[PDB]
């Protein structure tokens, strides 16, 4: 038996299990990042890169190359936030500070900035932890998370400190 | 098949000729595609051969101006050499021919 | 060959019916889509049948 | 490069087995044609070591036209 | 324009390289009401070998697919309502979303002080962040022909 | 392998709105591994027995026949060849993209007299600035 | 990247580049055809032009023609375009004339 | 995506519009063809690389026939933008039984053959007979004996 | 008339161009994540 | 397939359900309505030629017919085909409506 | 009676499952040195 | 789509004639009636130069 | 077959070393486990929640916790071996960070451009 | 080997110039245009066994060099093509070609 | 190197004898290519291994191509254009080699190149900044489409005759060719 479909003007209803946004509100501990990837990124991305869509493409060998802009930038004008934390070095004479590195660099990468940018160059070894971003609420209770980064703790050979004047 | 399409291969003449007159998406058959592929490949080859045996032809009659009267051996042997004939491979096909001809005869 | 504007015969659904059902072979299942599929498969404690599936997300 | 170089190498194979065929089938019509010419025409034949060959190949594929028969 | 028919430019590119003397063989006065001029050569620069060979028009072409795949894919309408109404939010939502104490300390500060703040002292994103949502190189479409009184410039009604 | 379940837990809280992000499409042209296009490049062609090459004929490649492609954008094959690649210039002809992403054209009168719709080719259509519509109309004084 | 860019489209016009490392032939020494440009006074079809310039010798439906590309110099095209403009700028004042004393007389 | 899209079919005039790429060869549903190219050009600029009776030539109408594909009317004069159905259409009808007989077809002989069973000639060289549609299919075809009466 | 609407928050150079419009938003979103002003949070829920 | 969804009245529209019939054309040119409306398609009690030329107008347009020529060679096209008029193009005498 | 194609794979097989289930450089010559 | 007299949309005198006009309100202000006029030459506007524009 | 590696679906150590999603860099030359199309958003997704329980008697990649994030992870720089540790196959992965020296005018240029005391706690400070 | 016969006997410049004289050339191409299959060896061999390489629009492929000619319509063409070729040639040596394409001129001239 | 001038080869077309050409290379001009065409020629393999030592290396270092012009060949020969070879670590015309690494470059020395009279020398490159071992010879009259792509490091001051001797060996279907046209012996004349 047919409905009286000739009642109803032709409009999509929303479904009854309506879907919830693809945005992730929670920010927890298990934070999961989404592996999907969508148009918007690739648009950004190539709006960045070459200035799609006002400038030509770059051909595919500068594209992949070392001398596109992204990779020569970091490659010449590194931008690693590597932080010392205080609560280490500060009126104690310690073997192993302890730093927070971005999440995105290695226990090599971490001596290397240490040695050239600083002359850090007594390294013994490395443990590194990866810590979510530290999470807080401001006065009218909106959820702020800082960027996550990784604890490093360096042990040394000559123990060293910073001494604070009283 | 169907009936109607074995009723225009007989129109058309030839399965092929069938094939061929279809073009694209007259002919909506991945079979037909590939049967259309084979048969203008075995086509191009049956050209080919059609100048080859036109340059068999052209090579005959113009070594054969020399060779007619076939007085000397030698003189054979020269002109064979110049057109590069092997001289065992000749004398294989004449026999060949003779048996051809008692078995025609 | 015209219809008439006359309702189909019962034997043309039962037919319709029986073909659907040998025909019934192939599957539609995704991978993530199975995640919204089985939320038919009511199996958390706070489902309700008449109440719906309110209390069960949290 | 790699893609199509062993395409134009088969070609220039096929052109060299072409030209091969082509002296082939040109040497097998030369040998009809002077047979015809020999066994029509009179006092025109081959030299003795050309008409001792031309009879041993003629015995043996009469040899092997019995053999494959048989 | 039709009574100028003009001189018409015919190039003809012959099979060998005997062009323009099989031209000048035939010579031609007439042709139809055409009344030909001259016959010269057409001088151009020679092409080298990788305009006729496989290998550098493959890869040339595919050059031209990457390049072309860039600035086509993916396809991103420039805008759209749905941009606007998306980045939509009220302004309780706003305040949520964007809101820092710097603004309540700043208040306090210049009722202690008596200077003069000409900024904001915090960004304020009015879309909560939608805009980011919305492709970089959008722009709105021009209208034509509204339905607006505004654009009068009335000043008494 | 992995399969998916209704939780309720946190994770399939994330999850649940996770997985209703529209992952980034792509219209992919069939395949031709049987009727390699760019492989008849060498097809139909004379070859100098002095060199063992093919010889670059002008008449060959004026009457070329071109067969699109995504990665090498055309192949241009001889005509005899080209009924093999029938279905291939039909999904270059259409829109890449489902068409029902862009259906909203052929819903209203405008769009549908605006927009050709040939071979499922959603391409807008010339159009007159208003300026120029203008300016036509009053120069033909009407 | 916009001069290097320029420069290697420079490069590639000139086709200087090959995979097996060695130096590319002579542009000049493949091309073996020539272009014949004729000056006609009005337009000529191009059918008209492949019958009548033709090879004789050619036993091919082209007749020794690659093609025949029929083109307006920018001279005349111009002045085409500024006489289409001239046309209508007169039709609109003829008719502007007429209309205004219509009712005068 | 498509980095390169194929021209529109038969666009081998000057100031008109190409034919519908159903009629051309291509998908029909449609009952005009448009060009881009075409639609781009100026006004000024197609009557600069066009003649008057070219322009004729090009306005030639064949209504209410097709001239590139002929035998059939055309699909922008016909109701719907596809091609008609009552030249190119199924065998048997809707509620049609089949009856066809068996019909001989004409076919042109390369060889003297000779019926040994019934003594008697099926056909002279170079001679077109009527023979059955079956028995020329799968024996007369295959040995080359004969070829069809085209 | 606007070329975006008016709720729209100026992410672009002094003079017009783009170059820096991934850096901007980047420092923006930094910047509400923690800003540099911020003073002396009063809620219960600080990050240390 | 042995029973097509046309065959039992099933409603299937992307407005009511979101679903499509599998043997239908994705573009329509003209819906079932316009295609009935045949009083518009056909030659009835309506003009097929909007233009009105002059009497110069006309006597040049003749000029374009060749001699042997008559009117009795062009047919009425048949119902089926779409009843419209050119205008003056080339070879408009083989318009029966022009 | 004998519907296999609209019994399951567990109950029946069909015609098709049960006929299928049977079914599925350059050269140079050298001569040893061995022979002469 | 259907039926609709557009034989006689625009034969009247002013704009406004022949109109479907079912928005109105039984007191216009100043604004009001600036914007019902401003509609009226509008509507008859964009009709004009939509039509002009689909047909050149 | 896979386009990675087969030692990060099973490690070549009895152990499992070498079980995870490795990120590569875009202009280096191996390949990594780390794809998103939407066949391999499951497997993906359970590396990341789930984990891998290896026959062994222990979870390889993520035993509980706060879950990894693969789009953070360092490039990926070689393989394992059951020799050493780890064999760094690609070198131009690692960043060795470099920076010039105080050679010609470097001596006189600060943070900040110069333009034309005793601390207390504050709650609040503008600029 | 194929290679060591045509390095035993040659082609001499008297047979490639006569070839190269012949009027028509032959075209090398179509082996590139057949369909590629990847069928594995066990499958052919069942099919080639099985009577299948002729079914559903396949076929076997192999190369050839003499042709049986008889009905043959695409052998027939080329013969035809040929006799055509010919006559042309008399034709044009005889220069009754050049007489016709010059009457072609004058008419076009004088209309 | 003022004091190596010039340089031979000792080419032989497939079982003939081998017939010398001398070189005359222009240092001045251009010092790299003429520095690894030289030490090329030159080829010093006098690195002895002995039984303990390939013990120790397990590998031969005869394993790895070795930077001498010997036993190379001349894989590219086309009539009435050039002759192209010098290949080391095949005899096919790919994968280039030279004395500093994979491949040199030199723009200076590339820029100011002008091929305009034959017998010239010059380095036969993929692209202008890729050089390597390979060489070619130009028979042509001019070739003035080189100009900023390779460099011409000198010039042939004897054996143009072998030049046209070995260029007028005919070409197999393999593109390659008929006769090994090779180079038995390589060396300097100081
Ligand atoms: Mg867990």
């Amino acid at each position: 038996k047919g409905w009286r479909t000739w009642e109803y003007q032709h409009t999509r209803p929303d479904p009854r299990p309506f879907p919830d946004p693809p945005v992730n509100d929670y920010f927890g501990r298990s934070r999961i990042w989404n592996p999907i990837a969508c148009k918007l990124g690739y648009v950004r991305k190539k709006a960045d890169e070459w200035g799609w869509p006002n400038k030509p493409p770059p051909p595919t060998g500068l594209r992949y190359s070392q001398e596109f802009f992204p990779f020569f930038f970091e490659r010449y004008f590194p931008d690693a936030e590597v932080r010392l934390l205080l609560d280490s070095v500060l009126n104690n004479e310690t073997k192993r500070p302890v730093f927070q590195i971005p999440c995105s660099m290695s226990k090599v990468e971490l001596v290397n900035y240490l040695k050239n940018i600083y002359g850090i160059d007594n390294v013994v070894r490395v443990e590194v932890r990866n810590r979510r971003g530290r999470r807080y609420k401001n006065e009218v209770g909106e959820i702020k998370m800082m960027d996550d980064y990784k604890v490093a703790v360096v042990e040394l050979d000559t123990p060293v400190s910073v001494e604070l004047k009283q | 098949m169907v009936e109607a399409a074995m009723f225009e291969v007989e129109k058309d003449g030839g399965f092929d000729n069938f094939i061929l007159k279809r073009s694209g998406p007259e002919l909506r058959s991945t079979y037909g595609e590939r049967i259309r592929r084979h048969i203008l490949v075995r086509q191009k080859e049956i050209q080919k051969n059609f100048v080859l045996q036109k340059q068999a032809q052209m090579l005959v009659e113009s070594m054969e101006k020399e060779i007619l009267p076939m007085e000397d051996g030698k003189k054979v042997e020269e002109v064979l050499e110049k057109y590069g004939i092997d001289k065992e491979q000749l004398l294989r096909d004449i026999a060949r021919a003779a048996v051809a001809k008692k078995q025609q005869l | 060959n015209y219809d008439g504007n006359l309702p189909t015969h019962r034997a043309v659904h039962v037919n319709a019916m029986r073909e659907k059902a040998r025909q019934k072979a192939p599957r539609t299942v995704a991978g993530p889509r199975t995640f919204y599929n089985s939320a038919g498969s009511r199996a958390n404690a706070r489902s309700s049948r008449f109440g719906g599936q309110a209390a069960v997300g949290k | 490069y790699e893609f199509h170089e062993p395409l134009r190498r088969k070609n220039a194979e096929d052109m060299r087995q072409f030209q091969t065929d082509v002296i082939d089938m040109a040497c097998a019509m030369l040998g009809e044609r002077l047979l015809d010419t020999v066994n029509a025409s009179d006092t025109s034949s081959f030299p003795a070591e050309w008409q001792e060959a031309i009879a041993m190949h003629v015995e043996e594929i009469e040899a092997e036209m019995e053999e494959v028969a048989a | 324009p039709d009574e100028i028919e003009g001189p018409w430019e015919a190039y003809i590119t012959y099979d060998r390289e005997d062009g323009l003397s099989y031209a000048q063989s035939l010579g031609i006065t007439t042709i139809g009401v055409a009344t030909v001029l001259g016959l010269t050569e057409h001088v151009r620069e020679p092409q080298p070998y990788a305009v006729v060979d496989p290998v550098y028009c493959e890869a040339l072409r595919r050059e031209r697919a990457r390049e072309e795949t860039l600035m086509k894919w993916p396809h991103v309408p420039e805008w759209k309502y749905e941009y606007s109404t998306y980045t939509r939010k009220h302004l309780a939502d706003i305040v949520q979303y964007n809101y820092t104490n710097v603004v309540d300390y700043v208040d306090r500060e210049v009722l202690l002080t008596g200077k003069s703040v000409w900024e904001c002292p915090i960004h304020i994103d009015h879309t909560c962040g939608g805009s980011k949502t919305v492709p970089p190189h959008a722009k709105k479409p021009v209208r034509y022909m509204d339905a607006g009184i505004a654009n009068v410039g009335v000043t008494d009604i | 392998p992995v399969v998916f379940k209704q939780g309720q837990g946190m994770f399939s809280h994330q999850l649940k709105r996770l997985l209703q992000k529209k992952s980034i499409h792509r219209y992919n042209w069939d395949p031709l591994p049987m009727y390699d296009p760019r492989k008849l490049v060498h097809a139909s062609r004379h070859m100098d027995v002095e060199t063992w090459r093919e010889v670059p004929d002008p008449h060959w490649d004026e009457r070329s026949y071109l067969v699109p492609d995504q990665m090498f954008y055309n192949i241009p094959v001889p005509p005899e060849y080209k009924d093999a690649y029938w279905w291939r210039e039909l999904q270059a002809r259409r829109v890449q993209c489902p068409v029902e992403w862009v259906s909203h054209r052929m819903y209203n009168k405008g769009d549908r007299q605006r927009y050709d719709f040939q071979d499922l080719a959603f391409r807008k259509k010339f159009e007159f600035s208003y300026e120029e519509v203008v300016k036509n109309a009053k120069d033909m004084r009407s | 990247t916009a001069r290097a860019v320029e420069i290697f489209k420079e490069r590639l016009k000139r086709g200087i580049y090959r995979y097996p490392p060695g130096p590319p032939p002579p542009p000049g020494a493949h091309d073996k055809t020539s272009v014949v440009k004729v000056e006609l006074s009005c337009y000529v079809e191009e059918e008209r032009l492949r019958e009548l310039f033709g090879r004789y010798d050619v036993f091919e439906p082209h007749k020794g023609i690659v093609r025949v590309e029929l083109k307006l110099p920018d001279e005349v095209l111009k002045q085409k375009e500024e006489a289409e403009q001239l046309w209508t700028q007169y039709m609109a004042e003829c008719s502007d004339v007429k209309a205004y004393h219509q009712w005068s007389t | 995506v498509a980095p390169w899209v194929p021209p529109p079919r038969h666009d081998i005039k000057v100031t008109m519009p190409p034919p519908p790429g159903g009629e051309v060869g291509g998908r029909f549903g449609v009952s005009q063809g448009y060009s881009d190219r075409l639609a781009r050009t100026p006004y000024w600029k197609r009557m600069a690389l066009s003649t008057y009776k070219l322009r004729m030539m090009e306005n030639a109408t064949r209504y209410p026939m097709s001239e590139h594909r002929p035998g059939e009317y055309d699909i922008r004069y016909l109701p719907t933008p596809y091609p008609c159905t009552i030249r190119n259409r199924p065998l048997l009808e809707v509620g049609e039984p089949r009856q066809i007989p068996s019909i001989r077809i004409p076919v042109i002989f390369l060889v003297n053959l000779f019926d040994e069973a019934k003594g008697c000639w099926f056909g002279r060289r170079y001679e077109t007979v009527y023979v059955e549609r079956q028995f020329m299919r799968e024996e007369l075809m295959p040995q080359r004996y004969a070829i069809y009466a085209t | 008339q606007r070329k975006l609407p008016k709720h729209f928050p100026v992410v672009q150079a002094s003079d017009g161009s783009s170059l820096l419009r991934e850096e901007t938003i980047a420092c923006m979103e930094r910047e509400r994540r923690l800003p540099h002003n911020m003073g002396k949070l009063y809620s219960y829920h600080r990050p240390y | 397939v042995k029973y097509t969804p046309m065959m039992l009245n099933i409603q299937n529209m992307m407005w009511w359900n979101g679903k499509r019939n599998l043997y239908r054309a994705t573009y329509r040119e003209k819906t079932w309505y316009e295609i009935s409306r045949t009083g518009a398609f056909t030659k009835g009690r309506r003009p097929v030629m909007r233009q009105k030329y002059s009497r110069e107008a006309l006597q040049a347009a003749l000029a374009m017919v060749p001699p042997g020529f008559e009117v009795a060679d062009v047919p009425r096209p048949p119902q089926r085909i779409l009843a419209q008029s050119e205008g003056i193009v080339g070879r408009w005498y083989s318009n029966y409506w022009t | 009676r004998f519907n296999p194609e609209s019994v399951g794979l567990t109950r029946g097989t069909s015609a098709f499952a049960w006929k299928w289930w049977h079914t599925q450089q350059e050269r140079r010559s050298h001569r040893p040195p061995a022979w002469d | 789509g259907g039926f609709t007299m557009k034989y006689k949309k625009g034969t009247g005198l002013w704009d406004e004639d022949h109109v479907n006009d079912y928005k109105t309100n039984r007191y216009l202000s100043a604004r009001a009636t600036m914007r019902w006029y401003q509609e009226m030459e509008r509507h008859q506007t964009r009709n004009s130069l939509n039509a002009r524009r689909a047909t050149q | 077959k896979n386009s990675w590696p087969e030692w990060m679906d099973n490690g070549a150590d009895g152990t499992g070393y070498g079980i995870g999603l490795h990120r590569t860099h875009p202009l280096s030359r191996l390949r990594g486990n780390l794809k998103r199309s939407p066949s391999h958003v499951p497997r993906v997704l359970g590396m990341m929640i789930q984990g891998v329980w290896h026959k062994s008697g222990v979870k390889l990649y993520f035993r509980g916790g706060k879950p990894p994030n693969p789009s953070v992870h360092p490039y990926l720089t070689g393989e394992p071996c059951p020799l050493y540790g780890w064999k760094v196959t690609d070198e131009s992965v690692i960043r060795q960070f470099n920076m010039p020296s105080i050679d010609g005018t470097n001596f006189r240029y600060k943070p900040y451009v110069a333009l034309q005391k005793p601390l207390a706690k504050r709650l609040f400070f503008w600029r | 080997t194929d290679r060591e016969r045509r390095q035993e006997r040659p082609i001499t410049s008297a047979a490639l110039a006569v070839m190269q004289k012949c009027p028509i050339q032959p075209q090398l191409g179509f082996v590139h245009a057949l369909p590629h299959d990847t069928r594995d060896a066990l499958l052919q061999e069942w099919e080639r066994m099985h009577h299948l390489d002729w079914q559903f629009g396949k076929a076997v492929y192999t190369p050839r060099s003499k042709e049986n000619v008889r009905g043959n319509l695409t052998w027939l063409r080329e013969d035809r093509h040929y006799d055509q070729r010919m006559k042309f040639m008399q034709e044009v040596e005889s220069g009754e070609a050049r007489a016709k394409h010059m009457k072609l001129i004058a008419e076009a001239a004088g209309n | 190197m003022r004091i190596s001038e010039r340089a031979f080869m000792d080419i032989a077309i497939g079982t003939k004898a081998p017939r010398r050409i001398v070189f005359k290379l222009f240092p001045r001009k251009c010092p790299s290519a003429v520095k690894n065409f030289i030490e090329l020629c030159s080829g010093n393999v006098s690195t002895d291994t002995y039984e303990s030592g390939n013990r120790d290396k397990l590998i031969s270092e005869s394993a790895l191509p070795q930077l001498t012009y010997k036993n190379s060949t001349f894989h590219r020969v086309e009539k009435g254009y050039l002759i192209q070879g010098g290949d080391i670590v095949t005899g096919r015309g790919t994968e280039q080699l030279s004395i500093y690494g994979g491949t040199f470059s030199a723009p200076e020395e590339v820029r100011a190149s002008v091929f305009d009279k034959p017998g010239l020398v010059g380095t036969a490159s993929s692209s202008p900044n890729a050089h390597g071992s390979q060489f070619f010879i130009l028979t042509a009259k001019e070739a003035n489409h080189l100009n900023g792509t390779c460099i011409c490091f000198g010039q042939v001051a004897d054996g143009l005759d072998v030049v046209q001797e070995i260029e007028q060996v005919p070409i197999d279907p393999s593109g390659f060719p008929s006769l090994k046209v090779s180079i038995v012996d390589c060396g300097v004349l100081e």
